[PDB]
């Protein structure tokens, strides 16, 4: 069972565009961000036009319109900035929009210097809390750059990302684990997914684990079972149609869950109910599932209207619903409803450990 | 235990036909090649060249094809080959292997790049170039000379890390020279575009 709620779409700004990454309100509740892509059929329009919506207000208009010059390859909210919107681009500059200024252009654009990114940033993110935060931009070039949300003309802390060999690490949708232990996992271009540190001389790339050959599209981490498990588990996504569960100590671990007749594009599993991961396809199917109940099948899955290549999906934080980003500019909103967080749900840990023994 | 093999022989029919269903479905997917399929848009969104997206998509279908072949290899071991319908499965697979070939694309890539991109590589000197744009009034704009070269750099990196060939070293070093001057050009191009918009 999947509770298909309302949808968000506006032809005024989703006119034959590609829905890029998403994010829910990391500060507010259920008011999400939608990064888009350029539509070369409309060259007069801005390339990257981000948009937001408000599920808690129950309306249809894209509440805010924001648009830099280039195509926004990534976007999300800002940590403890209830007026700001951070953003990655295709060119390499990192933008910064504001809502209260009513300026449909970002007010603080990262330069295009070598010290900054001159390659698209697929994953730019805030990290800790009030005093524990920063802004880490990681372009596909292979550089990380810490930035304050105040100073943006120069990266606060910045270094590259290379393996033991001096070859580049074409990152794609990295993710910090729970707690910001600075050991963020990095979805590389294809295979060689890495764990990478930030503080110490050992910062950067820790080790390579390869369990799939198709080019990576996403990664995610999660939290506690209700203070039962460590939950450092992180699942990935790739173009080989398979999704592998990983560990911080394995190299070719846990069963690579494969969805056939579909090009996997993203995974993100809500820490609420320790295992409820949702993958997507290049056909219009949301085949999400829990590993405790099922084993290798989508639990309460659904397909999507028409055949949209579902680009990105995000669980509604601290609760349950699903944001859906397609290859076509349209946002769909589903919900589990009946797939409530099971209490004392350690069945999954016993399950994954029993599978891990073979 | 050749006792399970009896019901296996019974469902050999259903197993081989269902696997034929899936392989012909793959045939339908390949026949709707990469520039047509949604893999083109998605692969371009994640910034993959058409060469790279095409050959990656093709090798993924190759892997899924041999994956089904591995399934049938598990079905009977060796009897599935010269089976009642496995003899046709083998044919479907062989023709589908010939369909799924990327050396043609690799050759066309190295070809085109060595047919006309021999001079496209180091076009860094003439930084600015005026234009002509046949429209009403026939205006002229400003343009820097780095349009496909940057994608060629990405192409080489993708082939090298992805599969790795005996990639033309001259093109690799010319790509290296384009890389070491590329960010400058990005900044210039965006400045020009913002200038035009203003």
């Amino acid at each position: 069972k999947l509770s298909l709620n309302r949808q968000f779409f506006d032809e005024r700004w989703s006119k034959h565009r590609v829905v890029s990454c998403l994010d829910w309100s990391s500060q507010y509740p259920e008011l999400l961000v939608a990064s888009y892509n350029n539509n070369e059929d409309a060259p007069h329009e801005p390339d990257g036009v981000a948009l937001v919506w408000n599920m808690k207000y129950k309306k249809t208009t894209p509440e805010y319109v924001f648009h830099c010059q280039s195509a926004v390859m990534s976007a999300t909210f800002a940590k403890f900035h209830p007026n700001l919107v951070v953003g990655g681009t295709y060119s390499g500059q990192i933008v910064l929009w504001d809502n209260r200024s009513n300026k449909r252009t970002p007010v603080q654009r990262t330069p295009l210097s070598a010290a900054a990114h001159t390659h698209p940033v697929y994953c730019v993110n805030v990290v800790g809390t009030q005093n524990a935060h920063n802004l880490i931009s990681i372009s596909t070039d292979g550089k990380i750059c810490s930035w304050s949300l105040d100073m943006l003309s120069h990266p606060q802390d910045s270094m590259e990302l290379v393996h033991k060999q001096s070859k580049a690490v074409a990152v794609t949708s990295m993710s910090f684990p729970v707690g910001d232990v600075n050991n963020f996992v990095v979805g590389s271009e294809e295979g060689s997914v890495y764990t990478a540190c930030r503080h110490g001389s050992k910062a950067g790339i820790s080790e390579m684990f390869e369990g799939h050959q198709g080019p990576i599209t996403g990664i995610h981490c999660h939290a506690a079972v209700g203070a039962v498990d460590f939950s450092h588990l992180f699942v990935t996504s790739s173009f080989d149609w398979t999704v592998k569960l990983w560990s911080t100590k394995n190299n070719k671990p846990l069963y690579s869950f494969e969805d056939n007749a579909g090009y996997v594009y993203d995974v993100m599993w809500s820490p609420t109910h320790p295992a409820l991961f949702a993958c997507v396809d290049g056909m219009g199917r949301l085949d999400l599932w829990n590993l405790n109940n099922d084993t290798e099948v989508p639990t309460a899955s659904i397909s999507v209207e028409g055949n949209p290549a579902l680009n990105r999906v995000r669980w509604t934080h601290s609760g349950r619903e699903i944001a859906v980003g397609d290859s076509e500019g349209q946002i769909v909103i589903y919900d589990v409803g009946e797939q409530i967080a099971v209490p004392r749900n350690d069945e999954w840990a016993r399950f994954g450990r029993t599978l891990a023994e073979i | 235990r050749p006792h399970i093999r009896g019901a296996i022989r019974e469902y050999q029919t259903q197993l081989i036909q269902r696997v034929k269903d899936d392989i012909e479905s793959l045939h339908d997917k390949f026949k709707v090649q990469y520039p047509q399929s949604q893999a083109c848009k998605m692969s371009h969104v994640r910034d993959l060249p058409p060469v790279s997206g095409s050959i990656i998509w093709a090798k993924q279908i190759d892997r899924q094809l041999t994956a089904y072949m591995k399934r049938v290899e598990d079905v009977l071991g060796k009897g599935w080959e010269n089976h009642v319908e496995g003899q046709k499965l083998k044919q479907d697979g062989d023709s589908f292997r010939m369909k799924l070939n990327t050396q043609e694309i690799f050759d066309d890539w190295a070809r085109k790049v060595q047919q006309r991109n021999l001079g496209v590589s180091g076009r860094i000197f003439t930084i600015e170039s005026t234009r002509v744009r046949g429209r009403t009034g026939n205006v002229l704009k400003l343009k820097v000379n780095f349009l496909p070269e940057i994608i060629t750099l990405s192409k080489e990196v993708r082939n090298l890390k992805w599969l790795g060939f005996r990639v033309p070293l001259a093109i690799v070093n010319k790509a290296h020279q384009a890389n070491q001057l590329y960010p400058f050009a990005i900044s210039l191009i965006e400045s020009v575009r913002t200038y035009e918009r203003t």
